[PDB]
């Protein structure tokens, strides 16, 4: 039976697509349960709902909230974005004991195959258990057509261990657990053609051999500012916790949100609608905590933020003017009922409310706190300058000399990269209103004026030779002055009585 | 004023390239190809101004060294299978009254337009080549 | 639109009568996966059933007017609307593996 | 007829900021750019020296676009353009229609599903 | 000739060990062919190109009067006829434009390469200097050394339908 | 850069025929006729660019001796009974930073257009002759 | 090559009598005055090569002397009541690499197109006289 098949074959996705978070739209959602997300494991990229619930269930509020975030109608992935889920200890993770394993280098399965189907003998130095030098001496790899088969062979040959492939790496795994070192890189035996070298087991070659951990392991209970695992893991730009911020983790959380450039977004409840200096959101707006979104829901329906980050993180910063503001969009979750006085008290203090009008939402934002509109693309704006520049040092085969050619090669990129972000709805040309700027005022605010960015490199002869050798190029000072968006209208009409 | 430059040709920049070889004279022509504003008379009197909408369209034109790395990147980009599109800019550092600036001149959207001419003399040899390019807008500022 | 559905290797289901049917979404599925493969003068009865393989996959350089045929056959399937599909692999050993999406008539009430 | 009409539904055309172009399709130039009103005035002197106007009968406008697309157009200054809401549902009023037992109500859903499916295409159209 | 009817598994047997295939689909014949070794249209192209270098190159040493001086216009003049079959096996269908895959070349790097991305061809002729006396009296012209590209050409089709349940 | 040639003109092959006797001057001159990409100008403010189909096609013209051989070789094509299609490429030999290197411009069929202007003057004789062949495609590449 | 002529202007004969009475200068130019092969571009690449009927038709400009029996003939042939038709030929002898050689150009069915621009100089007498004919067909050879 030749079937159709083998001219053609039609089938479903089955991988998530595999891709990383690399634009501004990688946003996360920390859990704090140790359900499948325990350390070493701290994160998982997700773009659909179902997935998330196949790893979660739709049970666990973890897969609730990645509902009500893909449930947004413009959300992330539709823009160049992720979804993650963190962890942070919230009690007493136990890390069950491991075996040792040995991670191979990664093989294309098109050049191990026909490499190894030449090679009549086998040939392996393994240890187990720190055991005898075991010395493996026939291995017949010719009959085989894909890594599973040579995945069998080992695990037929390497006593004490099971062998297993997976997404072209090899890993072998010792059976017992708790210091159970498997010593061995897969070492040169003393006779027969050596396969472990071309494999990537090879000691010489990138091969991972994370010894067996000890014995049951107890990790503390780690902080909310366990976060930063998270954010020295993933390159997240946006985050949420499934559990509510204590009143007295929010400044730090609030500065770590500035200090990692990226954002934050925390609900608070009715409670918080004043300003005093106890409220910790009015601290927030104090310290000036501008990426530490604050965002108010009555009930107390934490699901608000993902929605909320959900509808932000979701501009591709490559077409023209697709900056968006936040009020007035659709959210995926139902709005609450508010008065006049704790509305108008959200608006002057920096939350946020997705609140009804008629069955029909309506998403007030603050300007107390900046505007989320501006953090976010602020954010997004430093992102593409360092991605613009590096972007630049990298793609040169030379190394960019430190000469006046090289400073306006660097300096052209950057003016590039403003220009994008000034057809890209973020940046517009206005008069600078500050009072403040780098060189000749007068060119300073011509160029705002005219361009809506200005871009300064000082020369070279303005470091020190101890700036100089240091191969760090001179100060690049660039600024910008925002679109002047809309959020209201207060329509006058001109009485004639 | 007094206007002092540095390096006499200004320095080009187009796609993160920066142009290391000109030929001696007129290496970067950047001429506005349409008249920036267009006017009508009335009968009566008054005068309609009017910007034109080709107001900023510039043809760059770039005399590079007949072999040189500039060549090669111009040449290629003349050779692709497709039109690629340029967005660069023309940067001079000039000190006026003794005091350093820069002047800058973005350009923007630009394809080779006019090929260059390629002669090769025995008597008197021409050993340049010039890409016209033709930038959407230029904008100078300073 | 009904149609009988098909187990995971494709051959036809009995039995469980206006059951074995699928309902739509999924329907639209199905009979946009099996355009796909209808061979065009293989059907005595429909010559021009889908896109011509025989003369498709046997000449060199019709790998635009392969992916124009799956539009083609794709778009003109009752209840998609759009489709957005290229090539994702580059005959890894010499077959292609080309990626097709599409939106259906459903997902679009908002 | 009425003078009026004309500034009151001349207005009633509004163009929004995101320039639809010949529908959607702006991804082309516009080289040149026409509208053609146009108007039957009937041609032998009126009538009456009083009251005989209304007369002159208004007419199709054309609109001629010519243009050139390529196979790389690069778009200055527009607004992208966002899929209109399906305000459909904004005065669905059920509650009033009768109470009905399940898989009675479960029947009508299946009949529901089944001829969406076949509605649905020129429900969006 | 008639096909012949095979199963699933030896069909799949034949197509990673290097034979081929003309099998039965329905009373309709289906040539499949192998890539285990090298697909013959590759090998059977190849040979062809051999062939027509070489009959290129003996017909220009054949057409002249004269005795193709062994100065550098002569081998350009070798290197252009060489270039010239290049160019009609590229216009032939055999060689297309892409990118230089394998790891080896003759002379700069990126003239080789880029010569490759855009023409699909290389052809680089050593100059007369670059050889011993012993080969410039042997009237043996320099080494030249050609590099092709294959055109992409594809045998089946796995369209992945991007699923969204 | 620093580039310098050899053979100051560079060998010009057709149909397997080098030409060994060019005129002193402007020997070859390899001409684009047409603009590489043209662009439209749109109301609202984009530009469309698109590659022109006649984008490559180049004239060559050539200088040779009023009797040499090569004027002989241009002559018989010029007046065989149906044109004669050339397909020949310019290759320049040339050293740049020191490194000998190779310069070819491939062109791609070819006829005399513009046939040449035959003067024979008394008080200074000018002894040339200008082909004009007019190739589809001419690719330089380095 | 090494071309070594003799009787520096070609010996021009027309209706079986030659010109012994050339200008000093451009006595005769023979241009040719239509392109020899029109070609055309399609849309997807190839181009259509095709040969110009008007491929041969030579323009031979000849100055002769103001009075000279040479301008009697040509100025006679002028002032027929009909059209003359002339068809002659220009023979050059040369030499080349030292061997002796003769180049013929034939030129069939011409007509004086373009008449004299009779001028009467005091300043500087310019005592020459251009006539133009226009041959159906000039065909060179050697």
């Amino acid at each position: 039976m030749a079937s159709i098949s083998e001219v053609i074959r039609v089938s479903l996705q089955q991988e998530g697509r595999a891709i990383a978070p690399d634009n501004m739209n990688a946003v996360g959602i920390i859990t704090g349960n140790q359900g499948v997300l325990s350390t070493a494991d701290r994160y998982r990229i997700y773009r659909t709902a179902a997935a998330v619930a196949s790893d979660f269930g739709a049970s666990s509020q973890e897969s609730a909230f990645a509902n009500t975030f893909f449930d947004t109608t413009p959300n992330p992935i539709s823009a160049g974005g992720v979804l993650v889920i963190g962890y942070w200890r919230s009690a007493s993770e136990t890390v069950a004991a491991t075996s040792a394993t040995l991670v191979s280098e990664q093989t294309s399965e098109s050049v191990l195959i026909p490499l190894l189907n030449a090679i009549n003998d086998g040939s392996f130095t393994i240890t187990v258990d720190g055991g005898t030098e075991q010395e493996v001496t026939a291995l017949d790899f010719t009959g085989v057509s894909e890594l599973s088969e040579v995945a069998t062979i080992l695990n037929s040959a390497i006593t004490g261990a099971t062998v297993s492939e997976d997404n072209g790496y090899f890993k072998v795994t010792s059976s017992t657990t708790g210091a159970t070192s498997l010593l061995s890189y897969l070492g040169v035996a003393t006779s027969g053609t050596d396969i472990s070298a071309v494999l990537g087991m090879n000691s010489e070659s990138g091969a991972v051999l994370t010894q067996g951990t000890d014995q049951v392991v107890l990790p503390a209970e780690t902080k909310l500012e366990g976060i930063t695992a998270i954010k020295s893991e993933v390159n997240i730009k946006g985050a949420m916790f499934i559990d509510q911020i204590l009143d007295a983790d929010i400044p730090g959380i609030a500065s770590f949100a500035g200090a990692n450039n990226m954002l934050v977004y925390e609900v608070f409840d009715t409670g918080y609608l004043s300003k005093n200096v106890s409220n910790p959101v009015w601290a927030v707006k104090l310290a000036g905590q501008s990426n530490f979104r604050c965002l108010l829901s009555k009930s107390g329906n934490r699901k608000f933020a993902a929605t909320y980050m959900a509808r932000m993180h979701t501009v591709l910063f490559s077409g023209q003017n697709t900056a968006i503001t936040m009020q007035l969009k659709e959210l995926s979750v139902t709005a609450e009922e508010y008065t006049d006085t704790e509305i108008a008290n959200a608006k002057t203090v920096g939350l946020d409310l997705l609140t009804t009008i008629k069955n029909e939402q309506a998403l007030l934002t603050s300007g107390a706190n900046d505007f989320c509109d501006n953090v976010y693309n602020l954010e997004a704006f430093r992102d593409e300058i360092q991605t613009n520049n590096y972007n630049l040092l990298k793609t040169t085969s030379t190394k960019i000399p430190q000469t006046d050619p090289g400073m306006d090669t660097i300096e052209d990129d950057t003016e590039k990269t403003c220009e994008k972000y000034v057809r890209n709805g973020v940046f517009a040309p206005g008069t600078w209103t500050r009072s403040d700027f780098f060189g000749d005022r007068q060119q300073f605010v011509d160029a705002i004026a005219q361009k809506g960015y200005y871009v300064l490199i000082g020369d070279l002869a303005d470091q020190t030779t101890a700036e100089r050798q240091s191969r760090v190029s001179p100060v690049i000072q660039i600024a910008v002055k925002n679109a002047g968006a809309v959020h209201e209208e207060d329509i006058i009409i001109s009485v004639n009585l | 004023s007094v206007i002092v430059y540095r390096n006499n040709q200004s320095t080009l920049t187009l796609n993160g390239y920066t142009f290391q070889h000109l030929y001696q004279g007129a290496a970067l022509v950047l001429t506005p190809v349409n008249a920036k504003t267009a006017r009508t008379n009335s009968i009566n009197g008054g005068v309609s101004i009017s910007g034109r909408v080709d107001g900023g369209v510039h043809t760059l034109a770039i005399m590079v060294q007949k072999h040189s790395p500039d060549d090669k990147f111009l040449n290629d980009a003349k050779n692709s299978q497709e039109p690629v599109v340029f967005d660069g800019s023309m940067k001079r550092a000039y000190t006026e009254s003794g005091t350093l600036k820069k002047a800058t001149t973005t350009l923007e959207t630009g394809s080779i337009t006019t090929q260059p001419t390629k002669t090769d003399n025995n008597q008197d040899p021409d050993d340049s080549r010039t890409y016209v390019i033709e930038f959407r807008n230029s904008v100078e500022t300073f | 639109m009904r149609v009988r559905t098909l187990d995971d290797n494709g051959d036809w289901t009995f039995g469980r009568g206006k059951a074995d049917y699928i309902t739509s979404k999924k329907a639209i599925a199905q009979t946009v996966s099996t355009r796909i493969k209808s061979w065009a003068n293989d059907n005595p009865l429909a010559m021009n059933a889908n896109i011509d393989w025989k003369d498709l996959l046997g000449r060199k350089g019709t790998e635009d007017t392969i992916l124009r045929e799956i539009e083609r056959v794709v778009v003109q399937t009752d209840g998609v609307i759009r489709v957005t599909e290229l090539e994702v692999i580059k005959t890894e050993k010499r077959v292609q593996s080309i990626l097709l999406s599409y939106d259906t008539i459903y997902d679009d009430s908002e | 007829m009425s003078l009026v009409n004309g500034m009151v539904e001349s207005l009633n055309n509004t163009k929004s900021e995101t320039e639809i172009g010949i529908g959607g399709y702006r991804l082309f130039a516009r080289v040149r750019e026409t509208v053609n009103y146009r108007n039957i005035v009937p041609t032998d002197t009126l009538e009456d020296g009083s009251s005989s106007t209304d007369d002159i009968i208004n007419e199709p406008i054309t609109v001629s676009i010519e243009g050139v697309v390529s196979n790389l157009f690069v778009e200055e200054r527009q607004y992208p353009q966002l899929v209109s809401r399906d305000f459909s549902a904004v005065g669905e009023i059920t509650a009033l229609l009768p109470a009905k037992s399940q898989q009675q109500i479960q029947r009508i859903s299946q009949i529901d599903s089944q001829i969406r499916d076949a509605v649905l295409a020129a429900e969006r159209a």
